[PDB]
């Protein structure tokens, strides 16, 4: 009946320097070890993403499995053990900034 | 366990050091076994006696 | 070290009680094996049925153990390389390789240098 304990990963990198526009970012993990798949029509679930503001943190939802970016190639997916995951930032997105 | 016949020779006056010791199980004055230098098992109807 | 053995025994545990295939796996999971071969001498005592005694019988055996292949802290392939191999001072050119890189530099040298 307690709170739910925080677990995750944070990344620091100088490409996420994200000011105007409508933005389409890809991240992609390669994987090891021995575990089960999660199944994919609830990938864009399992995971809640952050970026850095100037004076708060800002929510980014996650595309789903069937779907494209705009104007582009990039897609949520699993590819033996590698896992993509992309985000779109509408125009209207504040700026990102540096922690 | 020859540790407790160990501690107990070794109470004796005029005993310095043990420098070997074993024991082995007889019945009806024929050895049974070979022995052993730290334990031995005993038969369940008998009672050990020297 | 965690030993291997052919035949159950007091603390032996069969391979077969695993949970499941998947921790089979993890278990033989970045590892090798090694086979040792072992010598010692056995003490003649006619206390304990022997012909005679004053002497000795020196015999040998095997034993196998699963070794980690790189631990920083214990034991691994890795180490046992090092303290084999590493006992003479290299030339200079070589002084920046660990053994299995020297001995890899050897054989990806086509892929470059070509």
């Amino acid at each position: 009946q307690r709170d739910h304990a925080r677990l995750g990963v944070a990344i620091a990198s100088d490409v996420l320097l994200l000011q105007e526009g409508r933005r389409v970012v890809e991240f992609k993990l390669s994987l090891g070890g021995f575990f089960p798949r999660l199944p994919d029509n609830q990938l864009h679930q399992a995971f809640v993403v952050y970026l850095s503001g100037e004076k708060a943190w800002i929510p980014a939802p996650i595309l789903p499995v069937g779907q494209l970016a705009t104007n582009g190639q990039e897609q949520t997916r699993w590819d033996g053990s590698n896992l993509y995951l992309v985000v779109e930032l509408a125009a209207d997105v504040a700026p990102i900034l540096p922690y | 366990h020859t540790s407790d016949l160990y501690q107990e020779i070794l109470q004796v006056p005029g005993v310095s050091a043990i420098k070997k010791l074993s024991i082995a199980n007889y019945i009806n004055g024929l050895r049974q076994t070979q022995g052993h230098p730290w334990y031995l098992q005993l038969t369940d109807q008998y009672r050990p006696v020297l | 070290l965690v030993e291997l053995f052919e035949q159950e025994g007091n603390n032996r545990l069969a391979l077969k009680n695993l949970p499941d295939e998947n921790a089979f796996a993890r278990f033989l999971a970045d590892q090798t094996l090694v086979v040792v071969y072992e010598l010692q001498d056995q003490q003649r005592d006619s206390c304990l049925l022997d012909c005679d005694d004053t002497g000795k019988d020196r015999n040998f055996r095997l034993r196998y153990f699963l070794l980690p292949r790189s631990v920083p802290e214990k034991l691994s392939a890795e180490a046992l390389l090092q303290q084999g191999f590493s006992r003479e001072p290299l030339p200079q050119q070589w002084r920046d390789f660990s053994i299995n890189d020297i001995f890899q530099a050897q054989s990806s040298f086509f892929q470059n240098f070509f």
